[PDB]
Formats: structure tokens, C-alpha cells, sequence
């Protein structure tokens, strides 16, 4: 813990062995420790090389042994009796022994891990600090703890390759986690159980039911990927129940010499032709508008809030048309790169240790936002515009480094970051808003005005859009004739199908989704073919993801509701803080998801009778 | 002979409430409120009471008694004068769709539906009858005694001048008293449910 225990527990170390998540940021942050003084050699494994170079760690001289694996080195799976379908009853899976083991392709990394642990007397885990990164962690220490058993175990936390943080990520190393990496190994053994279990029984059914229209197909079903359709389908059912209404407005417009002002029915529209049509014709008889108040009031718009993954991966969609999955790519990519800080968090607050000032400053060399970055240091300094959030591990999204080198979409999601991060440490933009109520025959209509007086974050927030309604002057207790009064009819309008933005909104909504993995299962859920994007683009559910979930739901229980799963993720939460044992939660959500599963064989046919509205007749 | 009871609660039904009835009804309704009440001999006071009680749980289209004036959904605009206790048969709001209106009284949970990723006063419509003419009556100004729960047959003074146009009223709070009651007849057919899912198609309506 202290720096005497730690310089005590170096004591006698000569090499030590340090593993990170990909080859790349092996090299990287290799690089930086070393001031590319680093020797390059060869592992087993072609793609992940090994990295040697001199190092001080708390107060002893050693020798950096930097690889990587290739991400998850272990893959999870049932024995080999069960892992045949026509080898056990999809029920018996709940319970059926489950192991861990070295994929063939990883082999090579295993065994370079085991190689270079002869070698070394300590092991450091640099990999990238979420639960993941954890859980590949722990699958490094039970391989190099397999040749060495007492081998000492630190791990590095960071949320940036960059040169101050790798070198502090050395001055801090700390004791790995096994709590986070335990509520992977949670979640990795009940996505595998739900998943065979429901798979299993609905696909070897649906393809003997079916097998003109099925035929050879894999109707898979996920925890999470059910509740993401249910969203889908719940929405397209919206949609097709939805009832358009008529409706009536009294419209009354006046001309001015360089625009027309619409004044607004303060009754806003009727639902009744012969009440609005009473109404109107008592406005066309004496239409002489007489001006009731003019008021005016300063208006506000708000500054970006400090960027997490949801905002991102959203924000990415909606502003750049970059879809969830490509935004999370590209992000890794620039993190990996030293352009952004760690891209998975839920934290929406900077860190009162983080200096704003300087990664400002950084971004005063452009030739686009570089005036707008010096502006907000020549105004006093950054004044973040914080949210309620902080994972403890992580700061908000954040650029770490400047550069120009970029290109395609990995430039257009780092000027977003770089922007986003501006705007936020900016001002809100300020204006004036103006209203003038009129009065014609009792009735009475509101028009509106708006006067940027300070865009502040605006210019160099593009993304969102703030525009002058400049009205004429009208004084209280002012007479005129208006241009038009006119009775116009309208409809009310449907939701719309649901965007990527919209879906992953309802997932945060309903907690489903959490520790950024949203986007995963939109794609699997796309992949499937249970839902198809429409030009828009927005999802619109096929015949087979359809048909499942409003099977399920006419079974009774309300499978296509996200609660289970909610609850699933919120004890995965508790693992992590230690507030929950692995044992108690495993126990439970299987008891749960088996008796669900047992229900839904009972009404197997339920599931059939609701495909049968799209495929017709089949045994 | 219950005549002379007729014409003193007659003359409170009116004095009190402006309520007018027919003379056999009166009488038919005295006549069985004494055999209601067999054991006693009522006072007058309570006589009155009981009588409008029973009004107001009488359908007025039944009682035969006119009230509103002769054409008045013959005349395009005009203004009428004078104390009327009439009849709602239905009731609905049209400053809100029906179908908005019918999923919030269905109860069910419309939440997702109005989710995105992107950052008007009540105007009652009440069909008004005295039993023989059928107008409207419109929520000009906010009346808060009215509310759209109110049961089909509810009986409601209408006073005052009130302007009208094309057999719609336009009242003012100073023109409306809500008496209550409700008509049996009418809680059936006309029930807020029932009035909402005619106005969005719904069918055996
Ligand atoms: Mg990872």
C-alpha cells in the first residue's frame, strides 16, 4: 500500500512483466515510459511483440517487459457433453458445468505470457481500466500465476496514454480488482445460460414449425437483445394504433415592410369544427387587433454539458450521421492514439485535480477553434459546465492531445470532442425574448421574438443552432388591421420510428445497456435481422422479430419489458462495490430466468400463432 | 288531492333553483312520496327537497316540459335572457385529442412513445337539452364547476345574458350553476369512455 511497502515489496525485482489490452497500446505506452528508447523483440504470437526497456519503479532499476494480449485471451463455454444441441434438453443448461479455455488463435499469446513470467519476478496489468479491462486482467494473472504462483501482481490505472499519466499510472500502481472482474464472470455466465437455454429451445422449434421459411436460420435471444427489440416493436405498434384527429386554428398574420408576423391563437387549436368555426366568425366581424401586453425578458440558451458515452454515442448519430458502433471504434482508436481521454464512462464531471487551463491552452494552435480556445482563457478561464455523475475512475470525454493529422471520420468525432469540450468550458449564449399579446374580438393571439445579444458557445458549438426572430415595434395599447384571419385545419401526427439515438435513450431510461454496451446490442439485434433500418434511418422490426416478441407477450408474463434485465445489470453493479457476493446474485437470476424459460415452454405455442399471422400454416 | 302541496313546492322549485315541471308530474311525484314516507306526515321543507331530488334524477326528454325558447336553432346569432335548468346528456373536452384523452382514461403507460433524443386551457363542448330542443353549450371562459367526469344527465342552471351562434351557447363562470343528479338512461350510452371512442371510430357504439 505505502511507498515503503512498495519499495520493500520491489526489492530484488530485475524484470518486470507488463501486459496491456492490444499491441497498440502496448507500443504506445512502451514509447512514452521509455522516450522511445525501447528495444523491440518478438513473442510467439506475430501481432503482439514485446517491448524491453530500463525503468525506475519505486526506487529500483529493472528492466519493462511490455506485450499485450489480443483482448479477451479466454473464452467461456459449457463442457464438451453439453455443447452439442441434440446432446442435453436446452433446460438442463441452467445448471450444466461451465469452463474456461484458450482459444487455438490465442495459444501463441498463452504461452509468450508463460514464456516471459520464467523471466520475471513481478506482472503489471496495464489494461484499459473498465470491467472488461479488468476481467482480461484477471485471465493474464491465472496464466502467468499457473508458472509462477507467488508471483507479485500490481496493476496500473489510467484514463489517457499520455506521458504524465503512464509515468503517475508507475508512481501508483495498485491491487487488481477482483470484485469488477467477478461481475463480468456474472454477466459472462448468465448472457451464456439465458442465451443457450432460450436459443436452443426457440430455433430447434421455430425451424420444425417453420422449415420452408426458417430453414437452417439461428432465432437467437439475449437478456438484452429481447428488451432492445421490445423497444422496437413497442413503437411500431404505437405508431400503427395510433388515431390522426382533425383539428381548427384561427391563424392571424400581419405584414411588415421585410417579414410577416404570425401572432399564435392563445386557444392554440379545437378538436371541433363548429366551436372553432363560432369563434372565428366572431373574429371576422370587428377583426381591429388592439395591443394587450408587450413583454419582454432576458433569455438563456445552455452550453454543452461535460461529455460521457451516452451523450457520444447519441450525439455522434443524431449531429454526424456516425453510427454507435463506428463512434466507439473510432474512439478506442484516438484514446489508444493519445488524442482523447478513456471513452467508456458515465462521468459528466471534471475532476477538481484536472487542468482544464492547459488542455485549452493545447488547442489554441488551430486554425478553426483556436481563436474561440484562446477567447476563453483571455475571459478568466475555463467554467466547465458539469453534470451529477462520476464513475471515481474516469473524467468526462475529453481531448488530451492537439493535432491536425487526422483525417476522415476519426477527424470529424475528434473535432466533436475537441468543440463539445470548448463549448462546455465556455459561456451560454444569451438573448432577449419579446412577446406581444393581441385581442380581436375578445380572442386572443401571441406572437414572438428573439435577439441574440452573445453566442458564446455557439461559435464553436455548430452542432446546435440558436437564429434571431426579429419583430417589429408594436406599443401597449396600439390598433391595427391584421393582413389575414383565416380558419386552417391541421392533423395530429404519429410518433416516428424509433433512430440509434432515440433507441439507446430508452435503454438508458430503463437501465438496460449499462457500462456502455448499448451499441452492441443494437448491432446484434440488426445482425439478427430482427430489425431493419428504414432510409430515415429508423428501426423498423421484420416478421420474425415481430412475431417473438408479441409471442412472448401473449403468454401472460411481459418477457419483451426490460425489468428483468434491469435487474440483472443493477446486482452486476453491486458486485462491483462489494454490496453484493457473486454466489447469492448467480443463484437467483438463474432461478428467475429458469422459471421464465419453464412458463415459455409450457406456451410454446403461443409462439408459434404469432409467426403463424406472417408465415401461414406450418407443422 | 295533493294540489295544494304542488303549487307551494312549484313555487320554491322556482324561487329556489328556477326549476319548472309539468303539474301531473308534480303530482304523481308528491303522491309517491307520501308512500314513500307512509309513517309521517312531511313538513313542506322536506317535501321540496325530496320533489327536486327526484327532478334531478329525471331524464327532462321524458318530462315533456319546454324550457329554451321556440327556434332558437333557427336564428344564426343572437343573445338570450332569462334562468333555464337544463339537462347534460354528454360531455368532452375538444382543446385535447380524444385519442390522447382516451389512452390517459384507459390508464395505460404512453411513455416510450414520446421519447427522443432531441433536447392551453380546457374547452368543454356540452350537449344541452330542456327534454325537447337539443343545443350546445361551450366553456367561453374557464368554468371550474364543470369538469368532464360529470355523470350524463347531470342538471345544470344556465342564467344571465349568454351570447349564441349556430346552436352553440357561449357561457361565461356568471351564466353556470352545476344542480347535480344524473340519468340512468344516459350513464350508460354517454360515459366518458364511450363518448371519447365514438370521436377516434371505435366500433358496437
Ligand atoms: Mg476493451
Amino acid at each position: 500500500f505505502s511507498r515503503a511497502a512498495m519499495e520493500m515489496a520491489l526489492r530484488g525485482v530485475r524484470k518486470v512483466l507488463c501486459v496491456a489490452e492490444k499491441n497498440d497500446a502496448a507500443k504506445g505506452i512502451a514509447d512514452l515510459l521509455s522516450n522511445g528508447r525501447m528495444r523491440r523483440r518478438e513473442g510467439l504470437s506475430k501481432f503482439n511483440k514485446i517491448y524491453e526497456f530500463d525503468y525506475h519503479l519505486y526506487g529500483q532499476n529493472v528492466t519493462m517487459v511490455m506485450t499485450s494480449v489480443s483482448g479477451h485471451l479466454l473464452a467461456h463455454d459449457f463442457q464438451m457433453q453439453f455443447r452439442k444441441w441434440q446432446s442435453c434438453n436446452p433446460l438442463v443448461l441452467f445448471e450444466a458445468e461451465i469452463e474456461k479455455y484458450c482459444p487455438e488463435n490465442f495459444v501463441d499469446i498463452k504461452k509468450t505470457l508463460e514464456r516471459e513470467t520464467r523471466q520475471c519476478q513481478a506482472l503489471v496489468i496495464w489494461t484499459d481500466c473498465d470491467r472488461e479491462g479488468e476481467n482480461i486482467g484477471f485471465e493474464i494473472i491465472h496464466v502467468c500465476k499457473a508458472v509462477k504462483p507467488n508471483l507479485q501482481v500490481l496493476r496500473a490505472r489510467f484514463s489517457e496514454i499520455t506521458p504524465h499519466a503512464v509515468r503517475t499510472a508507475c508512481e501508483n500502481l495498485t491491487e487488481p480488482d477482483q470484485r469488477v472482474s467477478d461481475a463480468v464472470d456474472v454477466r459472462q455466465e448468465l448472457d451464456l445460460r439465458i442465451g443457450a437455454a432460450f436459443t436452443r429451445f426457440q430455433t430447434l422449434r421455430l425451424q420444425r414449425i417453420f422449415p420452408e421459411v426458417l430453414a437452417e436460420q439461428l432465432i437467437s435471444y439475449g437478456s438484452c437483445q429481447f428488451p432492445t427489440l421490445g423497444f422496437v416493436v413497442e413503437r411500431f405498434k404505437a405508431i400503427q394504433a395510433f388515431v390522426p384527429e382533425i383539428f381548427h386554428r384561427i391563424k392571424v398574420t400581419h405584414d411588415h415592410k421585410d417579414g410577416i408576423v404570425e401572432f399564435n391563437w392563445k386557444r392554440h387549436r379545437l378538436f371541433n369544427h363548429t366551436a372553432c368555426l363560432v369563434l372565428y366568425q366572431l373574429c371576422v366581424e370587428d377583426p381591429m387587433a388592439t395591443v394587450v401586453e408587450v413583454r419582454s425578458k432576458p433569455k438563456s440558451k445552455w452550453r454543452p454539458q461535460a461529455l460521457d458515452t451516452v451523450e457520444l454515442e447519441k450525439l455522434a448519430s443524431r449531429k454526424l450521421r456516425i453510427n454507435a458502433k463506428e463512434t466507439m471504434r473510432i474512439a478506442e482508436k484516438l484514446y489508444t492514439q493519445g488524442y482523447i481521454s478513456y471513452p467508456r464512462t458515465e462521468t459528466n464531471i471534471f475532476p477538481r485535480d484536472l487542468n482544464l487551463t492547459v488542455l485549452v491552452e493545447q488547442q489554441t494552435p488551430d486554425p478553426r477553434w483556436g481563436a474561440f480556445a484562446q477567447s476563453i482563457l483571455e475571459r478568466g478561464g475555463p467554467t466547465p459546465r458539469n453534470g451529477n455523475k462520476s464513475d471515481q475512475a474516469h473524467p468526462p470525454i475529453h481531448p488530451t492531445k492537439y493535432t491536425n493529422n487526422l483525417q476522415g471520420d476519426e477527424q470529424r468525432l475528434y473535432e466533436f470532442i475537441v468543440r463539445h469540450f470548448l463549448a462546455c468550458c465556455s459561456q451560454d449564449a444569451q438573448g432577449q425574448e419579446t412577446t406581444v399579446e393581441i385581442d380581436i374580438a375578445q380572442e386572443r393571439f401571441v406572437a414572438h421574438g428573439l435577439m441574440i445579444l452573445a453566442r458564446n458557445y455557439l461559435d464553436v458549438y455548430p452542432y446546435d443552432h440558436w437564429s434571431d426572430k426579429i419583430l417589429p415595434v408594436y406599443e401597449q395599447g396600439s390598433h391595427f388591421q391584421p393582413s389575414t384571419v383565416e380558419m386552417v385545419d391541421g392533423e395530429t401526427s404519429p410518433p416516428k420510428l424509433l433512430t440509434e439515438a432515440d433507441l439507446i435513450a430508452l435503454m438508458e431510461k430503463h437501465g438496460i445497456g449499462t457500462d456502455a454496451t448499448h451499441a452492441e446490442h443494437i448491432e446484434t439485434i440488426k445482425a439478427r435481422m430482427y430489425v431493419g433500418l428504414t432510409p430515415d434511418k429508423r428501426f423498423l422490426p421484420g416478421h420474425l422479430g415481430m412475431g417473438l416478441v408479441e409471442g412472448y407477450d401473449s403468454m401472460g408474463y411481459e418477457m419483451s419489458k426490460p425489468d428483468l434485465r434491469a435487474e440483472l445489470e443493477a446486482d452486476l453493479k453491486l458486485i462491483c462495490d462489494g454490496k453484493k457476493d457473486k454466489f447469492v446474485v448467480l443463484r437467483q437470476q438463474v432461478q428467475k430466468y429458469k422459471q421464465v424459460f419453464i412458463e415459455a415452454v409450457a406456451k410454446a405455442k403461443k409462439l408459434d400463432e404469432a409467426l403463424a399471422q406472417y408465415f401461414g400454416n406450418g407443422t | 288531492n295533493v294540489t295544494s302541496i304542488a303549487l307551494r313546492a312549484e313555487t320554491w322549485l322556482l324561487a329556489a333553483w328556477h326549476v319548472k315541471v309539468p303539474p301531473m308530474w308534480l303530482e304523481a311525484c308528491i303522491n309517491w312520496i307520501q308512500e314513500e314516507n307512509n309513517n309521517v306526515n312531511l313538513s313542506q321543507a322536506q317535501m321540496n327537497k325530496q320533489v327536486f331530488e327526484q327532478w334531478l334524477l329525471t331524464d327532462l326528454r321524458d318530462l315533456e316540459h319546454p324550457l329554451l325558447p321556440d327556434g332558437i336553432l333557427e336564428i344564426p346569432k343572437g343573445e338570450l335572457n332569462g334562468f333555464y335548468a337544463l339537462q347534460i346528456n354528454s360531455l368532452v373536452d375538444v382543446s385535447q385529442p380524444a385519442y390522447s384523452q382516451i389512452q390517459k382514461l384507459r390508464g395505460k403507460n404512453t411513455t416510450n412513445d414520446l421519447v427522443t433524443a432531441e433536447a392551453p386551457s380546457r374547452m368543454l363542448m356540452l350537449q344541452l337539452t330542456d327534454g325537447i330542443v337539443q343545443i350546445q353549450g361551450m366553456e367561453y371562459q374557464p368554468i371550474p364547476i364543470l369538469h368532464s367526469d360529470l355523470p350524463p344527465g347531470t342538471k345544470i342552471l344556465i342564467y344571465g345574458n349568454i351570447s349564441f351562434r349556430l346552436g352553440v351557447l357561449l357561457l361565461k363562470p356568471e351564466n353556470v350553476k352545476v344542480l347535480g343528479g344524473e340519468v340512468d338512461a344516459l350513464l350508460e350510452e354517454y360515459a366518458q369512455e364511450k363518448v371519447l371512442a365514438r370521436l377516434i371510430g371505435e366500433p358496437d357504439l
